[PDB]
């Protein structure tokens, strides 16, 4: 299941 | 044995066409499981192995939602990397990023990789400790200064050690007839005569799973590593892998050689000799 | 039929702790991404934390960023929030709410919980009746305090025979006045000929000052 | 960028049996960026009903792909597996050999 | 601050249509397709109305509507009714967290004036007793929620109007002060004006 945050780099 | 789960996702830009290519796949050990490819019809996270499909609506619908977040990222991600390199609007570029974990024979927490690549280099990549960063170059630390600041590694790290794991532990188990299987090698050696002067011994271990494995010449049972070839583990395509190992020797002295094939289906290491 | 009910709010002075819990019923609390969105008084909705449906992974604003926790247990169907290093600034109602799917918008809300960070002491209220007069008695209507005076901090229940009474009672919002204390008042309206049958008791609680009183009002 | 030239394995899925039906693979590996071609040769000419596996990466970040189709090979007829990539000035041919 | 930026208030008549703004940045609002809105009346939990930019929730009517452009977000509220009255807040995905816009309260213009219906009490013998003397003023249905309070000539302390149940204003006004300058005068009256009118009450003896 993935991560549900993912931050621009 | 120890199992892992990963996610990939590589991002390609396309200038003059076209929206960036996103495509994102997941492992669970060395078995595929879910796709998704931006250029695809469906615009769903795919099944890639039957006993995913058992998971209901909620789940295709939730990774979906996910996976569309990630593209969406990595859409954005593609210019604020062209713009830290000051990089043209016309070139192709791209960017990976892996992230994922291990759990031990006792299917607790061993390991957590979150690593972020651009142009086939590293970029940013998650220390072990899941507390601090390594930037690759000096572009990279304006990502690593944003992310300590946000504190995206706490963020990471609740995920790795806890939701990771736990998806990883229902996969293993909810698959476990293909997953938690083990498939001894089948093995055997060939000879082939160079010449007059040398012939080539050649182990092969054929329809194993998983795919770890060792293969090792030895010669009057010394290790031997010169004039010695090992190719890649490669897949079968049915699900299983093979591989092997190659000596050269001089003619008449076969008899020296043994190869020793180590894998999780093996009690005890096989050990294989030429048998004309 | 679906309900989250939160509790845990209460006064706590600047630096310290408090737990707040949310108990759902009546939905599969297990797959629900779950939240915790604050409001301050008078101000707009600010959230707080998430949290995925299994537990684990979690999210917060930067606002609380180290200082709060947000945690689960789907076998109890309850959702926490530890809150550490408060500050006059987490002074608000804070409410659970939850989404199905991910980046959807939480649609499911409890009703809040009041969280207040002070160094005030709490303080009880005094509880006076204020009589129907025979001059406010035209006809057949009349009208009952309390009142009401003078507690810290918000809230405050009023009730006249046991919750029995739901028609005819006016409890006003509080004022807050300048000492820093509140004030409010229970008005009921009552026949003017029944002013000796049905019986009513102001039923005052504060729960933060242990505070009950119950005061007769009566025809002075 | 960095770039990497592929590796290539031309195989079969099972051991070859003259005149029965298989599976030809050619697995290509260790490569970026993630543009390729891959075709599967019959006596020189390209197969045209060939598959292959989603894009994922190594360790290294390099690229992997495996491209197969269902082939009956015989005694004369010569496989291959031919690769074309930014690093290669030419495509790259690889000929199947069973009895390795 | 990351706030999503709303206009403060927006108005129209019955039947009008109004539109609210939401801007944010790449980060939130121009970077997914994952704004939502919500509805919140007075003294209750906000309501999910708007997901996913477009779609509307279970008994939204489409005189709601949402879209986006760039980094802002849009709601249309058309046929425009009195219950419609309401504070609304955008809100999206933001990558590492959830974030709501800074809120838009909508007014309904053109609704029916209500008068108040004032209560006032005397100081209990109670409070006297105990040395101190409160009068009450108790200010209810009302609409709109503008009233002055006038009592004396110090000690008063007057609500904000809130918005009751029955969507009418209530307000309260308490005049303190010492039992001796109560003894003492003739009479004490609390105002109240409204739209122009004023309403007595009261309360003299001891």
């Amino acid at each position: 299941s993935l991560l549900m945050w993912i931050t621009q780099v | 044995g120890s199992h892992s789960m990963r996610y990939f996702f590589t991002s390609v830009s396309r200038p003059g066409r076209g929206e960036p290519r996103f495509i994102a796949v997941g492992y669970v050990d060395d078995t595929q499981f879910v796709r998704f490819d931006s250029d695809a019809a469906s615009q769903r996270m795919e099944p890639r192995a039957p006993w995913i499909e058992q998971e209901g609506p909620e789940y295709w619908d939730g990774e979906t939602r996910k996976v569309k977040a990630h593209s969406q990222t990595h859409r954005v991600d593609l210019g604020t990397l062209r713009g830290y390199y000051n990089q043209s609007e016309a070139g192709s570029h791209t960017v990976q990023r892996m992230y994922g974990c291990d759990v031990g024979s006792d299917w607790r927490f061993l390991r957590g990789y979150h690593q972020y690549a651009y142009d086939g280099k590293d970029y940013i990549a998650l220390k072990e400790d899941l507390r601090s960063w390594t930037a690759a170059d000096m572009a990279a630390q304006t990502t690593k200064h944003k992310w300590e600041a946000a504190h995206v590694a706490e963020q990471l790290r609740a995920y790795l050690e806890g939701t990771c794991v736990e998806w990883l532990r229902r996969y293993l188990e909810n698959g476990k007839e293909t997953l938690q299987r083990t498939d001894a090698p089948k093995t055997h050696m060939t000879h082939h005569a160079v010449s007059d002067h040398e012939a080539t011994l050649r182990c092969w271990a054929l329809s194993f799973y998983p795919a770890e494995i060792t293969l090792t010449w030895q010669r009057d049972g010394e290790d031997q590593t010169q004039d010695t070839e090992l190719v890649e583990t490669r897949p079968a395509g049915d699900g299983t892998f093979q591989k092997w190992a190659a000596v050269v020797v001089p003619s008449g002295q076969e008899q020296r050689y043994t190869c020793h094939v180590q894998h999780e289906g093996l009690p005890k290491p096989l050990t294989l000799r030429w048998e004309p | 039929e679906v309900q989250l009910l939160e509790s845990g709010g209460g006064l706590v002075q600047p630096g310290g702790s408090l737990r707040l819990s949310c108990a759902a019923s009546g939905f599969t609390f297990s797959t629900y991404q779950m939240s915790w969105v604050r409001q301050a008084p008078g101000k707009g909705l600010e959230w707080v934390s998430g949290i995925v449906s299994s537990g684990g992974s979690t999210a917060y604003a930067d606002s609380v960023k180290g200082r709060f926790t947000i945690s689960r247990d789907n076998s109890k169907n309850t959702l926490y929030l530890q809150m550490n290093s408060l500050r006059a600034e987490d002074t608000a109602v804070y409410y659970c709410a939850g989404e199905l799917l991910p980046y959807y918008g939480m649609d499911v809300w409890g009703q809040g919980t009041t969280v207040t960070v002070s160094s005030a002491s709490t303080k009880g209220p005094s509880v006076f009746p204020l009589a129907p007069s025979s001059k406010s008695t035209s006809g057949g209507t009349a009208a009952l305090g309390c009142l009401v005076k003078d507690y810290f901090p918000e809230p405050v229940t009023v009730s006249w025979n046991s919750g029995a009474l739901t028609s005819g009672v006016h409890t006003f919002p509080a004022v807050l006045q300048s000492s820093g204390l509140y004030s409010l008042s229970s008005v009921v309206t009552v026949p003017s000929s029944s002013l000796g049958t049905q019986t009513y008791i102001c039923n005052v609680n504060h729960k933060p000052s242990n505070t009950k009183v119950d005061k007769k009002v009566e025809p002075k | 960028m960095i770039q990497r030239t592929p590796k290539i394995q031309v195989y079969s899925r099972h051991p070859a049996e003259n005149g029965k039906s298989n599976f030809l693979n050619c697995y290509v590996s260790g490569f970026h960026p993630s543009d390729i071609e891959v075709d599967l040769l019959k006596n020189g000419e390209r197969i045209e009903k060939v598959e292959h596996s989603d894009l994922s990466f190594s360790k290294d970040w390099s690229f992997y792909l495996l491209y197969y189709t269902e082939f009956t090979p015989t005694e004369k007829d010569e496989y291959a597996c031919r690769v074309n990539h930014v690093t290669l000035s030419q495509p790259k041919i690889v000929k199947w050999d069973r009895d390795m | 601050q990351s706030e999503l930026t709303q206009p403060r208030s927006v108005s129209g008549s019955p039947g009008q249509s109004v539109t609210i703004s939401c801007t944010g940045t790449s980060r939130d609002v121009g970077g997914y397709n994952y704004v939502s809105w919500y509805q919140q009346h007075p003294g209750k939990a906000p309501k999910l109305i708007i997901h996913d930019v477009i779609e509307r929730s279970s008994g939204v009517p489409d005189r709601f509507s949402g879209s986006k452009s760039g980094n802002t977000a849009s709601l249309t509220i058309s046929g425009l009714q009195a219950e419609d009255e309401a504070d609304y807040y955008c809100w999206s995905f933001a990558g590492s967290y959830y974030v709501f816009g800074t809120g838009t309260d909508v007014t309904v213009l053109g609704q029916p004036k209500a008068n108040p219906t004032v209560t006032l009490f005397p100081p209990s013998s109670e409070e006297l007793q105990a040395n101190k003397a409160t009068l009450v003023c108790l200010i209810s249905d009302f609409y709109p929620g503008a009233v002055t309070v006038a009592w004396k000539a110090a000690g008063v302390e007057t609500t904000k109007p809130s918005k009751q149940s029955n969507n009418k204003y209530a307000a309260s006004s308490y005049l303190s002060l010492t039992p001796e300058q109560w003894k003492s005068h003739r009479s004490y009256s609390c105002q109240v004006t409204h739209e122009g009118n004023t309403v007595e009450k009261t309360v003299a003896p001891t």
